[PDB]
């Protein structure tokens, strides 16, 4: 059983923006589906909730459509239609599925949920630099190696190393933003005599920006 | 004494098979009859189109035509009654109940034809009257003819034969043998003292009337709702709560019920023409509600489905509702042909989808929906009035098959009885034989 | 809308102890639920109905509580159930989650490991340079980086990122880079990174010189 | 005549009190039935945290898969011999006597006696139900507080003791409705109206079933999903079934009683030529329970399978017979247990197998062996302990396939209605005559 | 209730063709599902069934795996897969859908229809010429217009009239072979001070040739 | 398997008539079926089990038969009934169709209603030449079309196809198409078409001039 949302991503104020979330792995119908967001950083704000045959649809003290939930049991596809967005719009949108115990309901099955961003700003694919070590680098039993990202929007990029294939050592520090633009950068330390000796690539991807870029750390001449 | 015990154990289940044979014979000829009883009736609520229609054009002439056609039709309807078996009159089932008992008399002769083309023009003429509590009726003289044309003789051929085709009557109609035999085992059956009725025979009887029935009936239900939501435990309470409340207004319907054909009696005095004249009275005002208003007119069962899916705006409902007590109580009251089981069914609906949407908004953390109380209560008034809560519960089921609804329809089924023995309230289809029992005598 | 607050916001203890948390209730709730939000995963239902763990919940979680005031429980925590756990209510509508409450492996102090490095000789060739300097793997969380470009103090253009605790080794990993303008940059030499940690009293320096 | 007209405006009046009991009985016979099922589970769970402990020798496998079987069905016929010879056998024909003031209510007795006497035996796994035990384990509820409170006359006498039954047969299979329409059809007293009173039950049932719920919710018993439907042209061809388990209904009956004789000489009635000969038959159960589970334990999990049709023609057909002789060396060697589930199996099993046939010898009818299987799991309750109406209602209440209603009852009613024209008797009674026969003399 | 079925063609004798069957308008489970074929000219003959949960799945007295029904629930498709095919087998195949009334099966909602011609041919799309009245145009009450498709292999092509949205007055002649070439015209007659004045286009489809093509009927300029 | 033969192959009534077709099975069925299937249409679910009318279908229409022998009926048979009706049986499997009745309607004379038309100038542009001639709603079917190049006889690459009954105004249609290479068309003038139908003594004739 697999709840998939996609539809997230950028918009700008005012703007509207149609979550999709596609079902698989049970049956649609006699399931009440829900919305609940968590805004980076902070907790989950539920949404709003959509019975079966949709004859029945809630949502949380919002004014009046501010939010559109709906669903289509042919597609098996819950809906969420969001207009006139504003910075506070601005979270982690997740589908839920929704269940009962002893009848106080719960929010039985989440999905990962998508991104949306709401700024003015515009998009742009990032700058991936290798990170090798100095010159005077004190070559020891483990050798720290790692490649910049910077200068990218909106999030996220995905990093990792030698395609996966290296998930030992590795770090992903969270993104900063400044002037409309993000930044962060990656560690991943391996056995000194396993690197210089072999290839460190450290792959980046930014989805927005539809770009990959494959770094290869090379030692400093 | 257990000496007896150990023979009459080793002794169980070994009904004469000529008791059968005949219980297959009733079955098969109650169900024959129940088939063409409901056709019949069908085709005329029919023809008051090919008559409304051809004049549709002249809005009082419609007004009209549909007034005399239910006059016309509920007249001939007294009539038939009154003059020639004031048996056939009422629902039907009160008779039969007693006739058990040896108390009341079956004279098919009479009440067989009088009963049906009876109906017809009661039914077919569209008043607020079932034709289910008929039809156990017609099922009764149904098995007491063979009975009668075969000689078989000895209290359980007699009482075995006749409860066979009171089920099998109330069974090939709402196409369910279950509440059918569960109907007599609970109701019709002698309620103080060991009878000798046959319950395989029964089962027998109840099949062949539904099989006749299935073969003229199939690809379509009386009531479809589809499977509609669960009943989680935390909300179980608010069926006890709705069964509280058809349980003190059981009796109370019961009171208005009897007590207006009290009051209904004056109006002719039992003057078979001041009765014939107020039945074509009762009879055309419904033709007409039945065309301006259908939903206070008519059987009532159409309407079911409409009023569990929610379509009903809660005004509408409760407008339906009182509207729908009064043309039933009119009519029931009115000694017309026709039963007041049917009707207690929609009414029962009704009520219940109302409480239903109060509910579902009270409490939105609940994920209610109206529909499920309309068929926690469906049968409820054939539980506060009647009183037959098994026969109730499974004839639902039986006809909107939620089986995942059952524990809400009994708390509520129960809650019913629980509140309409605590307030007065008796069997209203006890209290009927009651009064036509104890007015055979006290009269002399 | 039942304000739903959990007590502790941030606490940590070591494996094999004993840990509970509690959920306070503006008004009056029952059958809460709890939710276990592991960094980069959308929340799993963990117990619910005040106290029914859900199928695969390790018998170490126990539920209670009661109108006013409920809890979630561990006896003996493992490293494993370090996470971000989320009571919720929905005994009165609208339903409301709480503030959460982070569980934290609690360990032992870790010496940072500090790698610096000179702006990559690419992102040079567009006027940038960033000088990235890592952090590796300490603990507790509290560090102090602090730059020094040819021997002097530095705050501007430098730019700090935390990692959230290793669900492995529970330490914590910072980076901080200072940027640049490819001129701005080499007219200088000495760039030192200094790291202060709990580990130690003299301050960690790394630098590396463009000469 | 005349009193009629008070009897009638006086019907459905019980006394408060009566019911209110009925509600503390079906909450007791409840909590009860779900703690006894709970155990039963706990117990077959051991008897696993012990075959996979020594799984890697196998010898050590069927040697310890028979030990705590034996070990255990041995501690149960125990517990009955010594202490309750009634809690030996189903559990119900001593509550039918029962109901006719023809046996004894000894609840301080067979309460503890058949309840940790059936985890004994059943959570070894032998061929036996839970159900019969528990609707056993009811009565003696009832009566308990009936004894507990005083509460005197013929009414609060059968009613609270009738409750305590269906509340028990309630909790147990889930089904509320099979639970009454069982004792006014098969418990209650056969040849003599009685003063039960039937609005006090269904309080029982409910409270009972609640509190099933409370503890079991989100799960089945048997689980088969919307099969098809049968149309009218396919209704003979579950008379013919009728039929069939008509006439070996009958003779299921001799066996099952001639068993109980036959297995009577080997211990004499010696406590322990008995109870050895019940770690005998017991441990041959936990052995078989795992070198072909599908002739052993209660049987229900095997049933989902057998409708689908995942059984070869063949596999049943051994399952059948097999389990008809597990069945009999395990309920007539007087063990705390009923026969009542076991046939829902045996039903179950031979209505599949009739499918199959079917299926095949008419493609133009486009069958579906599971429908057979469905209008069967209630037959062997109809031509056996010949109760056709709490039979239907059974199944459908936890089948859930309303469809197939009519072909269920021609199929039911076949069925008795060919277990009477040969010979056969209402098992649950025969067994209350040979124990009631027995008594005097 | 739609029953939809594509696939059909040309294959070359001893070749293999999957005819698929969508389904629309109704449960696809709860369903027999079934085929029958009708060979131009002849009658219909079952080829075979296969219940819902394809538990079961009979065929006519056919060998081995000529044929190979299945379903695919999860698509509410019904398949037909036919290989080593012979020219017995170029004709018009149907997926009904199975119901019944006392009993006794009958095949109740036919789909549409698909065709497939054993041949070694090549499927050769049409050309589609516009026919107007002549200079000499008598226009009187009624037009008669009208499109010519031909130079086209193997059978069947599609005409209808502004899609459709005209049809009354129009027909569709059976198409003659010819040099292993099929050609069909069709009549279109409108009226007249319908015509010029407005827009008659003749739209004509060649599935197996996989096209399509709209010619505007334009007066002889 | 069952051998289903209908007896009328065709057959042709004058609406309002009284008509009814035999489907004979070679053993013993029951419940027939019947299908109705108009020019260009799958077919459509008539009759069934023996004299079941479908929802739609006019009660014009019934059934009959039993075992042996079946039958299917039309009371005052209208034009829109002209079709090819299919009894099947599957009473035994495996299933079997019968071979069909064509019901042809006879009517009153409708005379033709002839046009020619000039070989497209985009057909042209590929050395094709053809020249259509339609017939359009004419009765009886017979009927004879002859092409006159420059006032002269012609039958070679002359060709011609009828349509089936029109379903409502039960008339018929044919057209014929004589087809040249651009050179052979173009090397002539006069392209008459003449159509002789029993409607009339005198042929109709219908021609164009490429000058």
């Amino acid at each position: 059983v697999r709840l998939l949302e996609s539809g997230g991503g950028l918009v700008q104020p005012g703007g509207s923006l149609k979550l999709s979330c596609a079902a698989s792995g049970f049956d649609y119908s006699r399931y009440w589906m829900s919305w609940v967001r968590q805004a980076p950083g902070k907790g989950l704000k539920w949404i709003g909730e959509i019975n079966p045959v949709s004859s029945t649809i809630n949502y949380t003290p919002s004014l009046k459509d501010k939010f559109i939930i709906s669903r289509d049991n042919a597609k098996d596809t819950l809906y969420l239609q969001i207009s006139k967005v504003r910075s506070e719009d601005t979270a982690l949108y997740y589908c839920a599925r929704l269940y009962y115990g002893y009848g106080y309901w719960y929010f039985d099955v989440w999905g990962a949920g998508t991104t949306v961003t709401v700024s003015s700003a515009k998009t742009t694919p990032p700058s991936v630099y290798p990170l090798a070590p100095g010159s005077a680098a004190a070559a020891a039993s483990m050798v720290t190696l790692g490649c910049l990202v910077k200068g990218y929007f909106p999030e996220p990029v995905t990093v990792t190393w030698n395609s996966g294939s290296l998930a030992a050592g590795v770090h992903t520090f969270p993104a900063v933003l400044q002037a409309a633009l993000y930044t962060l950068s990656s560690s991943v330390t391996v056995p000194s005599s396993s690197w210089p000796s072999e290839t460190v690539t450290c792959n980046v991807a930014h989805p927005a920006s539809s770009t990959k870029v494959d770094k290869k750390i090379v030692p400093r001449a | 004494r257990r000496r007896q015990l150990i023979r009459q154990l080793l002794e169980r289940d070994k009904t004469p098979l000529a008791i059968l044979f005949m219980a297959a014979v009733v079955g098969t000829l109650v169900g024959l009859a129940a088939v063409a009883f409901d056709k019949g009736v069908a085709w005329l609520q029919n023809q008051r189109m090919g008559a409304l229609v051809h004049t549709a054009d002249n809005y009082p002439l419609l007004l009209t035509v549909a007034f005399l056609c239910s006059a016309v039709l509920a007249m001939f309807g007294y009539f038939l009654v009154r003059k020639y078996a004031p048996e056939a009159g009422g629902s039907g089932i009160p008779e039969i109940e007693g006739a058990l008992e040896d108390q009341r008399p079956v004279r098919w002769w009479r009440v067989l034809p009088v009963k049906f083309f009876g109906g017809l023009g009661t039914l077919g003429g569209g008043m607020v009257l079932g034709r289910q509590g008929p039809t156990v009726q017609i099922g009764g003289n149904i098995g007491r003819m063979v009975l009668d044309i075969f000689r078989l003789k000895g209290d359980e051929a007699r009482h075995t034969l006749l409860a066979t085709g009171a089920a099998a009557g109330l069974a090939a109609a709402f196409n369910a043998p279950l509440a059918g035999i569960l109907f007599i085992i609970e109701e019709m059956r002698p309620q103080f003292r060991y009878t000798l009725i046959s319950i395989k025979a029964v089962f027998i009887g109840v099949i062949m009337s539904t099989i006749m029935y299935r073969i003229f009936n199939h690809e379509v239900a009386l009531i479809d709702v589809g499977k509609l939501s669960d009943a989680p435990l935390n909300t179980l309470w608010l069926y006890l709560i709705l069964g509280i409340i058809f349980g003190i207004f059981g009796p109370i319907f019961n009171k208005w019920v009897l007590g207006m054909q009290d009051l209904l009696h004056r109006v002719h005095g039992g003057n078979i023409t001041k009765w014939v004249l107020m039945g074509g009275a009762i009879g055309g005002l419904c033709g007409l509600l039945g065309f301006v208003a259908p939903a206070t007119s008519g059987g009532g069962f159409n309407l079911i489905p409409i009023a569990t899916a929610g379509n009903f705006s809660m005004g509408m409902l409760v407008f339906i509702f009182v509207a729908r007590v009064i043309t039933t109580l009119l009519c029931f009251s009115s000694g017309a042909p026709g039963g007041i089981f049917a009707p207690m069914l929609a009414l029962g609906t009704v009520l219940g989808t109302a409480f239903g949407m109060v509910a579902v908004e009270l409490f939105p953390q609940y994920h209610l929906e109206a529909g499920t109380f309309a068929i926690a209560g469906m049968g409820a008034l054939l539980a506060a009035s009647i009183r037959a809560p098994l026969t109730g519960i499974i004839l639902v089921l039986e006809m909107t098959d939620n089986y995942q609804l059952i524990l809400p329809m009994i708390i509520t089924g129960l809650g019913a009885t629980l509140l309409a023995q605590f307030t007065g309230g008796k069997p209203l289809y006890s209290a009927i034989l009651a009064r036509t029992l104890a007015k055979q005598e006290a009269e002399q | 809308d039942i304000v739903l607050t959990q007590s502790p916001a941030i606490m940590s203890a070591a494996p094999g102890d004993k840990v509970t948390m509690t959920c306070s209730a503006s008004s009056s709730v029952s059958y809460i639920h709890w939710y276990q939000q592991k960094s980069g995963t959308s929340p799993k239902r963990w117990i619910y109905d005040t106290s029914k763990l859900t199928s695969g919940v390790p018998v170490r979680f126990s539920g209670s509580g009661s109108g006013t005031s409920y809890s979630l429980t561990i006896n003996t925590m493992e490293a494993e159930d370090a996470a971000t756990y989320y009571c919720q209510q929905w005994s009165s509508h609208p339903q409301t989650f709480g503030g959460g409450t982070k569980l934290e492996i609690l360990r032992a102090d870790a010496a940072p490991t500090v790698s610096i490095f000179p702006p990559s000789s690419e992102q040079l060739t567009s006027g940038g340079a960033s000088v990235v300097c890592f952090l590796n793997n300490f603990y507790p969380k509290d560090i102090n980086v602090k730059w020094k470009i040819d021997g002097s103090e530095r705050q501007n253009g430098v730019l700090n990122s935390w990692t959230d605790q290793d669900s492995k080794d529970s330490t914590y990993s910072m980076s901080s880079t200072l940027t640049l303008t490819k001129d701005e940059y080499e007219r200088h030499n000495s760039y030192t990174c200094e790291a202060t940690h709990k580990t130690s009293t003299s301050p960690i320096v790394k630098s590396f010189n463009r000469a």
